[PDB]
RNA sequence: CAGCGAAGGAUUUGGUGGAUUACUAGCUAAUAGCAAUCUA
């Protein structure tokens, strides 16, 4: 479903999926376009950084992509998208319902092929524009002519020809007249790969038995055959820097380098990619380069360089074996548990079902690196246990970071699957910590937490004991024993005063440190499977097993909120870092947001895969969720930080909705009210003569005034008068054109009288009166007892007399405030 | 309570880049540091953006809708920001040193000038969501030979006119289908052309060289193409042109030179209108408002800016700051104005409501070491290395006393009796504490007892005992007054810096040199406890040092601490880039701020980049020194939770906005903002008030507070319970200081501290920061309003009751 | 080689040196056991560093203390100061710094004359 | 119910400590025999002027309680008593002898009247401290006085002085030692039985204060 | 200036109508800031 | 001496590769050509 709080952003930590990649050249550079599920990615090949991604996803998954110079041709369910710089520039809808399988690009004619041996070829409208945009024709290979298709390409120096590679036969085409030209001979077994050679007009094609035939299509023959025992071949390539080297890639994770000038195996490579995820999906030489780019299905891309020979005289006979060069990987199975390392939302930690731990970096995606399982040696004489072979660790269940004493001693703690102890790690220098924190009651570790002062670690075992440890020696401090079944959540406060235990028995135990007694016990009426403490605001939210999210504040031990509304087990929460929201994902494939003040459900995203883990960033900008499937980790951007959002309980006044509140103009007319805005308008109006005299270097209004005079109300005049600049106010009010009658002066004094009659903006009306008095009060004192201006001043003071309660109030309040702050 | 977001940066009103007004003439964007400040002119306010750059920024622009700005630093790490939400949107790395960026008048295309290439990109949207790669490149043009210097558009978004340190200045059409309309190149200047401008109609093209020449290109005849019609000139002799701008519609040129001078002309007539200077250092950037009334001039080296209204010559704001000389800090005892004492020897006086100075004091010759306030707001003392502790009245804004020693020794710390009768100063080279009477300027005495220099001083605010701390590893307590003159020493482990005693005057926090901070009750000599503050202050490895940041011991200690005003939390800052704050009962860190994340300052990074290291010497010690990061003195404000810290980039000021937090107080299942709004609409006002306080949502406090009517404010202010008085008193303070319902607020305060005055009287330190904001509010808006209304009353009474006609 | 730490402790003229190393829990003053320390009425003044914080912190270290100079009460204050700050320095270096400032909090809450001697006296009134 | 396990191997160290000492590590008692808690100043107005909230082991703390004004009203009452007990011209300086004889004293105080001797000596102080006196004002150099009241520091100090010098004067030329003489003086003062020297002098001084009031 | 910049630890940075005098004292729009004794 | 302890344990040190700033592709005469060539 569409959302209204979180928008999805990117699936980070994901490199390849198993689709054969493509490569492209630009000048003397090389870029690798790999597929990741639905979007693709464009790395470069020199430093292997990321360069581009698709700006938005595909409808289906991408089945096949290729690349010319600037443009990337992606291919999914029915279409082929011509892309530039990761932005889609042209869709091409195919004239069928059949799913596309392969494609090739050459010259003008693009050529894609569906899953029923039907080949749509397309042509550029102008032999000068950038990409094939216009449908040319539709060839169709029938089952008489060969088997069902497995590749197609235009090998070089062929005048508008093409080569379709089936499962039983090779067959050319002349794509201008739509004609077949040369069917090849019969081939006695299924072939699965065909890549062209940089020599003239031959193509190497490998079968399901481990042989490589080298078909010469101009001759129509085969030239040689490389036989290999029972290897399901997957990907061929050739090396083009002069020294001829063929390179086969076997789906048993093998990479064999054959010489061709003397038919010899140069070097084998075993278990380069994992077997079960497809083996070597695609491996190629960069042309004119002695390096190899391999990619498996196990979320890994590698580069293997060929060194120069050590025999300066012999040369091509003695070939140095391939080194290992740059590589980019993620873990190859969906990630189990997910944390955020720093407050800056820069590093995040994953631990996956394939038992590896990675530190992804969501800032720049070449900084992501695996944490390393190399044990610090016991410097008291002991020998490292475990096994002799260095297998990876058991599966990670829970973990806890506190970047407060980072790298100074051990930093993060982890909690493995069904093993009796809980080893610790370090995040700054990125390897396994010295110590293994143990439960001392044979129960497996189920909860781990640590103090935010970075000293104390906390192990919560399946037999209810909570052992606490120190993390700069690895020794035990005290063993809290309250529960009688599996403790599921530990936390401690910010200031280390009270800690909170949270069992499967429903007991939530409020202990305090520094006096090891407990001081509170709560019993909830369900088993409890998770606890997230918000260390800022002292609430903590608990899962239950009647599907509640019970929020308890730790001070007065009340159950302060109870969020109802889920349908299956809630797998994860996180507090928003302000503490306003709980984001919780659950096994009904949903991820809901709870506004915990109102106790309401703001929005629920119906996510297609069940999100296992949900984590907010230290700063409220990123929500990282990890699902049941997918090797990556999907990070989500909340639009609530850029615009304010509603608060409204959905199921499949506006100020208290949008959480805000404007201040009303005045409460009633009985109350005074200053002007809205700056409180320096008063001082600038009272002093703007000396302000400009110190800052020097060494009518429409009268129209409105007589309008409001004859209509006998000046509210429109005052609405004009209040809100313009002090310089213009004084320059206007200084000249008021009053020689004999002073009607304008009586109108103005009656206007201020009507203004401060309302009890509003009365600081401004006072300083306007004082501005007039400094301006031309001399004429008022001169022809004082003029009947009109004396009447205006008389009823002006008669309305001014009501504003003595203000100085009575403030001279009360100032005196009694000084008295209660001193004595 | 302790979630201090970065609120403002006082000091350093401009340092490096280009000033820019908004669309509406309301806000001025100034490239202060690695951040951007925004000065709101009419609503006399300011803020600084929370985001930071990795070096000093060098280009600002926001679109004419005022919605999003981008800012580019010295290597092109462009950062764009929702201006109306103050959050970052996307980071970007243009690969080379940019010089100027300009959004279009349309605001859909922005083009910038990185090096010699110019490049047009199209902008993202505030309404479309945060994409991964939001910048779509429109085109890139390479018609120049040296670095571009400036850039402009037409009034519509069709042509774009660029100018370079290459002697030519060229023009470009933004689409590929107006190439015949403008493709040419304007040669003819002697030196760097840095001005290129369309007229109000696009037919005249004014170009401005560096040596003061102005050509007027016009598309006229001897088909016919851009004949120069006139070579006007400037003739400032040693003043080549530094910065040019030109308002098109009012036809106003404005030029700042090398000589620290500017002139503004009416250009199509070429009439000199104003010619005047701001100092002996060049006007680095002019910019002009869209309505032409205002101009803005930034001079970098003295760090000053000036917005000038040229129609009526009235200066809207003129300001000057410092850099890396911010040697101490003080607040006024009402937390309204700040005093910055700076090492060139001058006492700036800022205020917090605005962002501007209001008074310097250029009196001292050498540095000013420390300041503090005394005697009921309006005296502050300043202590120098001139040999001078001099007083300052802060009402007449003048000096009135200057105490010296007898031999001109440099002073280093000072304190003053809260009953402002004695002033004490301590030096580096005399081992004594000099005491001066202040009502008579003579030297009272010199009291001794140490044998190292006295690092810090203080006076107890209640019982007037003095606490000094010196490098004898020793703190010493003097009772001076009352016939005794009794000393008492207390030993500590290492030598001492940074004493700061609690507002109760009952105990003392000292910051020793081993990375620890102790607390001593002063009725006894007994230590209450200490915080090991060493292993939690990240000290950056410098550029030139040959040891790690771990084994480094430059700043593994603090050099200025301060208490909070309830006596519950010590903020501390040192010669490192961390300012921490601890809470003394539980004795634990509760937050650590980093002060700067740019490598332009020296000691920021604890882990330097390895690629800059060579065979010999790092690649940043090769000159073509670098200033350290320090926080010299830190104080909590009196009337806020906010606190200030004077670092090398001026005052950082962090603050709480309890708006964005859920910080409740013992609520339960029933109490809900919907429940308080229904309790208010069924009008049980006391219950709705405490029902809002338990939520602790300040907009519910605002709503219930305003919707309570006047006739029972004594009744609810009587019935409000005891444990909510600090919250309601401080709420009334910090809302009433900028509110408008003055009689409503004063009715509320009168009701509150009439019904419950005695409880405050026996819990003074519970409400010390509470009812200081109230008194700030009283004596800084309400007493002024009463002053002018009494002046109107008396001027009316005089102008009626007296007569005269001659 | 073996982890050790040497601290001092001074009353008026008595001086106590303390070699604390990793061991089995023996506390010796000039080879004599800690129980056989005269003048027998300030044996608890000697005991209180190892009694305030519990012997479990003394289970893994062993302490040897040399004393010179001073009279009886000066020697027992020197012994207890040397024992105390030797334990504190051992926990500062070789084990938990959290236990270090726990011990420092305990000793300073009881009396800091058990950690820092009050040297610089007298006063010329 | 609930437990807290801090120790995980019992105390078996190489120098074998006495069992009563490693039993005293759980809680501090004076002389390893008398717990300072459940001891209250029964009077008000001397609470926080007789220090009993801070337990000690022996009565020989070497703190500095004479440099400031009132900080001799914070060193604990037992060694306040023994420091006043050391004062006479024959036996200055001998505070180890003073400590051991008040050890024997309060030991036999317990074995006679068993509540705890620190409670006995605390309410002995509260019952012995005088509540008024006079001052010999001039009045022309006549027989002239006027009753005033006594601040509690002077009350506590004069009570301690009266008890100690009463024990000395009653043990001057008798068979009893100063130990048991102070014991019986403290017991009579704890009952307020109007028999001991300090309670007699207290009632006499308040009598002449009431008379010349 | 030059001798005390090399004797220190922390870094030290170093006709028309008017130079505009941006560092002004006395300014809260004050004209008669004199004391009445001084008048 | 002990124990720890899955077909070895524990150290010294070189080289390469990845980070150490926030990931929009190369070149040129740049609204285009190149990437096999800017020449007629």
């Amino acid at each position: 479903k569409n959302s209204k709080i979180f928008s999805p952003f990117r699936i980070i930590g994901n490199v390849s999926n198993g689709v054969p990649f493509a490569t492209g050249t630009l000048g003397s550079t090389f870029y690798i376009v790999t597929c990741v599920g639905k979007t693709f990615q464009i790395y470069d090949a020199n430093t292997l950084h990321l360069l581009f991604v698709s700006e938005k996803e595909t409808p289906s998954s991408i089945v096949a992509l290729s690349a010319h110079f600037h443009y990337v041709y992606a291919a999914y369910e029915n279409k082929v998208g011509i892309y530039k710089r990761g932005i889609e520039e042209h869709l091409l809808e195919l004239e069928t319902d059949a799913n596309v399988e392969h494609l090739c690009i050459f010259g003008d004619y693009l050529c894609a092929s569906t899953d029923d041996n039907s080949i749509f070829i397309y042509k550029k409208s102008d032999p000068q524009d950038k990409y094939p945009s216009e449908f040319y024709t539709k060839l169709t290979v029938t089952e008489i002519q060969g088997g069902e298709i497995v590749s197609l390409q235009h090998l070089a120096t062929y005048l508008n020809k093409l080569t379709v590679v089936t499962k039983s036969n090779v067959l050319l085409f002349n794509v201008r007249t739509g004609k077949l030209v040369f069917t090849s001979n019969e081939f006695p077994d299924q072939i699965t790969t065909a890549e062209p050679a940089p020599v003239l007009d031959i193509i190497a094609l490998g079968t399901v038995t481990g042989e490589v035939i080298m078909f010469n299509m101009r001759k129509g023959k085969r030239i040689r055959t490389i036989k290999i025992p029972q290897s399901r071949i997957s990907s061929l390539s050739f090396r083009t820097d002069g020294s001829s080297h063929l390179s086969v890639g076997t789906s048993s994770g093998d990479l064999i380098f054959y010489d061709l000038d003397r038919r010899s195996r140069i070097h084998v490579l075993k278990n380069i990619h994992r077997e079960s995820y497809g083996g070597v999906t695609q491996a190629t030489f960069l042309n004119g380069q002695p390096i190899i780019v391999t990619s498996g299905g196990d979320n890994s891309l590698k580069e293997y360089v060929f060194d120069p020979s050590l025999s300066q005289g012999s040369g091509d006979v003695v070939v140095q074996p391939p080194r290992y060069l740059r590589s980019r990987g993620g873990h190859s199975q969906p990630p189990s548990y997910i944390a955020f390392a720093d407050s800056q939302s820069h590093f995040m930690l994953s631990a996956s079902k394939d038992r590896s731990l990675w530190s992804f970096s969501l800032r720049k995606d070449a900084q992501s690196q695996e944490m390393s399982q190399r044990l610090h040696k016991k410097q008291d004489g002991g020998r490292v246990g475990g096994s002799t072979i260095k297998s990876k660790f058991p599966e990670i269940v829970a973990l806890a970071i506190e970047n407060a004493r980072i790298g100074e001693w051990e930093n993060i703690i982890t909690a493995h699957k069904d093993e009796k102890f809980a080893r610790t790690w370090d995040m700054r220098n990125k390897r396994v910590g010295r110590w293994t924190f143990d439960t001392t009651d044979d129960g497996f570790v189920k909860s781990v937490a640590m103090s935010q002062c970075g000293n104390f670690g906390f192990i919560g075992s399946s037999n209810g004991s909570i052992t606490i440890y120190n993390m700069q020696s690895g020794i035990l401090r005290k063993k809290y024993k309250l529960h009688k079944r599996a403790v599921t959540g530990i936390s401690l406060d910010g200031m280390n005063r009270k800690m909170v235990s949270c069992g499967l028995d429903g007991i939530v135990g409020f202990y305090d440190f520094n006096k090891s007694t407990l001081l509170g016990k709560l019993k909830l009426d369900a088993p409890i499977t998770a606890m997230v403490y918000h260390r800022s605001s002292d609430l903590f939210a608990l899962a239950l097993d009647d599907l509640s999210i019970v929020v308890i504040d730790a001070v007065t031990q009340r159950v302060v909120r109870q969020l109802w509304g889920h349908s299956n087990r809630i797998t994860a929460f996180d507090f928003s870092p302000e503490g306003r929201w709980i984001v919780s994902a659950s096994l009904d494939s949903t991820i809901r947001t709870w506004d915990l003040p109102t106790g309401g459900c703001i929005d629920g995203i119906i996510v297609d895969n069940v999100a296992t883990n949900v984590k907010f960033s230290p700063n409220g900008d990123l929500l990282a969720t990890t699902h049941v499937t997918g090797n990556g980790i999907c990070i989500w951007t909340n639009r609530a930080q850029f615009k304010t959002v509603s608060t409204r309980t959905i199921d499949e006044l506006n100020d208290i909705d949008f959480n805000t509140y404007t201040s009303l103009e005045q409460i009633d007319k009985e109350l005074l009210t200053l002007s809205i805005g700056p409180r320096s308008k008063m001082n600038t109006l009272l002093h703007l003569d000396v302000i400009r005299k110190r800052s020097k270097p060494k009518s429409h209004f009268t129209k409105q005034l007589r309008e409001g005079s004859q209509s006998k109300d000046y509210s429109s005049l005052l609405a004009t008068l209040i809100n313009f600049s002090p310089a213009a106010v004084d320059l206007e009010i200084r000249s008021l054109n009053s020689f004999e009658p002073f009607d304008e002066i009586v109108w103005f004094i009656d206007a201020l009288t009507q203004g401060l009659k309302s009890n509003k903006n009365f600081e401004l009306y006072e300083t306007f009166m004082s501005l007039l008095f400094k301006a031309h009060g001399d004429v008022i004192h001169a022809n004082n007892k003029n009947q009109d201006i004396a009447s205006a001043l008389q009823n002006w003071e008669d309305v001014h007399k009501k504003e003595d309660r203000l100085d009575d109030l403030v001279k009360f309040c100032m005196g009694v405030a000084a008295f209660v702050t001193t004595a | 309570k302790s979630d201090f977001k970065f609120s403002n940066l006082l000091g350093t009103v401009y340092r490096q880049g280009n000033i820019t007004f908004s669309d509406d003439g309301k806000q001025l964007l100034s490239p202060v540091g690695n951040r951007v400040s925004v000065f709101d002119l009419i609503n006399n306010k300011s803020f600084t953006f929370e985001y930071e750059h990795r070096k000093n920024i060098a280009a600002i622009d926001l679109n004419k809708q005022g919605t999003l700005l981008i800012s580019i630093d010295e290597d092109g790490r462009a950062i764009l920001v929702n201006f109306k939400a103050r959050n970052v949107l996307h980071h970007f790395n243009f690969k080379e040193k940019c010089s100027a960026v300009k959004f279009s008048p349309d605001g859909r295309l922005f083009a910038l000038a990185s090096g010699r290439f110019l490049q047009i990109w199209k902008t993202p949207d505030v309404n479309k969501d945060r994409q991964f790669a939001p910048f779509v490149r429109h085109r890139v043009h390479a018609g120049h030979f040296q670095d571009i210097t400036s850039l402009t558009w037409s009034q519509d978004s069709r042509f774009i006119l660029t100018t370079s340190k290459d002697l030519s200045a060229k023009i470009w059409s933004v689409d590929s289908e107006e190439k015949n309309l403008a493709a040419t190149t304007f040669n003819g200047h002697r030196d760097y052309v840095m001005g290129a401008f369309f007229s109000h109609d696009q037919e005249k093209i004014y170009t401005v060289s560096k040596d003061g020449a102005v050509f007027v290109w016009e598309f006229t005849k001897r088909k016919y193409s851009w004949r120069i019609t006139k070579k006007h000139f400037f003739y400032a002799n040693q003043a080549k042109v530094k910065c040019v701008t030109f308002h098109p519609a009012t036809r106003l040129l404005a030029v700042g030179f090398t000589s620290g001078e500017f002139r503004l002309y009416d250009l199509p007539d070429f009439t000199l209108i104003q010619q005047l200077s701001m100092g002996q250092n060049p006007v680095n950037t002019v910019s002009v408002n869209q309505t032409g009334e205002w101009l803005a001039f930034g001079s970098s080296k003295l760090g000053q800016l000036l917005v000038y209204e040229w129609q009526s010559e009235s200066y809207i704001l003129k300001q000057q700051g410092h850099f890396d000389s911010t040697n101490s800090l003080a607040y006024s005892p009402d937390g309204s104005r700040v005093v910055t004492a700076s090492e060139d020897g001058k006492i700036k006086v800022w205020d917090i409501t605005s962002g501007f100075c209001l008074a310097t004091f250029e009196e001292h010759t050498s540095s000013v070491t420390a300041v503090q306030f005394a005697k009921r707001g309006q005296v502050m003392f300043s202590s120098s290395l001139d040999g001078t502790v001099r007083a300052w009245d802060l009402i007449r804004y003048r000096n009135f006393r200057t105490f010296t020693g007898t031999e001109r020794i440099q002073f280093n710390c000072l304190a003053v009796d809260p009953s402002g009768e004695v002033v004490c100063a301590g030096s580096l080279d005399n081992f004594d504490i000099h005491v001066w009477s202040v009502q008579t300027g003579q030297l009272l005495d010199a009291l001794s007892g140490h044998e190292g220099p006295v690092s810090c001083l203080s006076f107890s605010q209640e019982n007037s005992v003095l606490a000094s701390a010196s490098w004898d590893k020793t703190i010493r307590i003097w009772s001076i007054f009352g016939r005794s003159q009794q000393v008492e020493p207390i030993e500590v482990y290492s030598d001492v810096l940074a004493l700061s005693m609690r507002p109760d005057g009952k105990e003392v926090a000292v910051s020793t040199l081993k990375g620890q901070i102790s607390i001593f009750n002063i009725e006894d000599a007994k230590q209450v406890g200490n915080i090991d503050c060493r292993k939690d202050i990240i000290s950056g490895r410098f550029n030139q040092d040959r040891f790690t940041a771990k084994n480094s011991e430059r700043s593994k200690f603090f050099t200025t601490i301060h208490y909070s005003f309830d006596g519950m939390a010590i903020v501390a800052g040192g010669n490192n880039n961390s300012i921490c704050l601890y809470d003394v009962p539980n004795e634990v860190l509760l937050k650590r701020f980093i002060v700067s994340r740019n490598m332009a300052l020296n000691g920021t990074l604890e882990f330097l980049n390895s690629k800059k290291m060579t065979e010999a010497g790092s690649l940043d010690l090769i000159d073509d020194m670098r200033p350290e990061v320090r926080v010299t003195s830190v104080q909590f404000s009196p009337t806020a939770n906010a606190f200030a810290a004077a670092s090398t980039e001026g005052l950082l000021i962090y603050s709480t906005n309890d708006t964005i937090l859920f910080d409740p107080f013992d609520l339960d299942v029933d109490v809900t903002p919907h429940s308080t709004v229904e309790a208010l609409r069924e009008k049980q006002f006391l219950n709705a008030l405490v029902m809002a306080f338990r939520l602790n949502e300040e907009y519910l406090i605002n709503k219930v507070y305003e919707a309570i009517p006047i006739k029972e404010i004594p009744l609810v202010a009587s019935n409000i319970p005891a444990i909510y008085l600090p919250r309601i008193l401080k709420f009334i303070g910090d809302f009433a200081i900028e509110s408008q319902h003055i009689e409503f607020n004063l009715i509320w305060i009168k009701a509150l501290l009439s019904a419950s005055g005695g409880y405050i009287n026996e819990h003074k330190y519970l409400f010390s920061t509470a009812m200081r904001s109230i008194q700030r509010f009283i004596v800084r808006v309400a007493k002024e309003v009463v002053n002018t209304t009494t002046d109107n009353k008396y001027t009316y009474r005089f102008l009626v009751s007296t007569d005269g006609s001659m | 080689a073996v982890p050790s730490v040497q601290t001092f402790g001074k009353k008026k003229s008595a001086t106590a040196v303390a070699h604390v190393k990793a061991g089995k829990g023996l506390i010796k003053v000039n080879g004599s056991p800690i129980t056989l320390v005269e003048p027998e009425i300030l044996r608890f003044k000697v005991y209180e560093p190892l009694l305030l914080v519990g012997l479990d912190k003394f289970s893994n270290i062993d302490i040897r203390v040399r004393v010179t100079g001073g009279g009886h009460v000066s020697q027992v204050y020197a012994i207890r100061q040397a024992i105390a700050k030797g334990l504190v320095a051992y926990h500062q270096k070789y084990v938990d710094e959290q236990s270090k400032n726990e011990l420092k909090k305990a000793f300073t809450s009881y009396d800091r004359t058990l950690l820092i001697a009050d040297s610089r006296r007298p006063e010329p009134k | 119910d609930f437990e807290v396990v801090e120790e995980f191997t019992p105390v078996v160290l190489a120098t074998p400590i006495p069992e009563e000492v490693q039993q005293a590590q759980t809680e501090i008692k004076l002389f390893n025999k008398w717990s300072f808690e459940e001891v209250e100043v029964k009077d008000a107005s001397l609470v926080d002027y007789v220090q009993v909230r801070q337990p000690i082991f022996v009565a020989h703390t070497a703190g500095r309680y004479a440099n400031k004004r009132f900080r001799k009203a914070q060193c604990p009452i037992i060694e306040r008593l023994t420091n006043s007990l050391m004062m006479n011209g024959r036996n200055n300086g001998k505070k180890l002898k003073a400590v051991r004889i008040i050890k024997h004293t309060l030991d036999i105080i317990n074995v006679l009247t068993d509540q705890n001797p620190i409670q006995v000596v605390v309410d002995a102080i509260t019952n012995t401290g005088p509540r008024e006196d006079t001052t010999r004002v001039g009045g022309g150099g006549a027989a002239r006085r006027q009753a005033v009241d006594v601040s509690p520091l002077r009350r506590v100090n004069q009570a301690i002085a009266l008890l100690t010098i009463g024990a000395r004067e009653a043990a001057f030329r008798n068979i009893k030692t100063i130990a048991e003489t102070l014991a019986e003086e403290l017991i009579n003062a704890a009952k307020g039985s109007s028999t001991s020297y300090a309670i007699k002098k207290k009632d006499e001084l308040e009598r002449v204060a009431k008379s010349n009031r | 200036y030059k001798l005390d910049v090399l004797s220190s630890v922390h870094f030290v940075p170093k006709t028309p109508t008017i130079s505009m005098e941006d560092a002004q004292p006395l300014y809260m729009s004050n004209a008669s800031s004199l004391a009445p004794q001084e008048i």
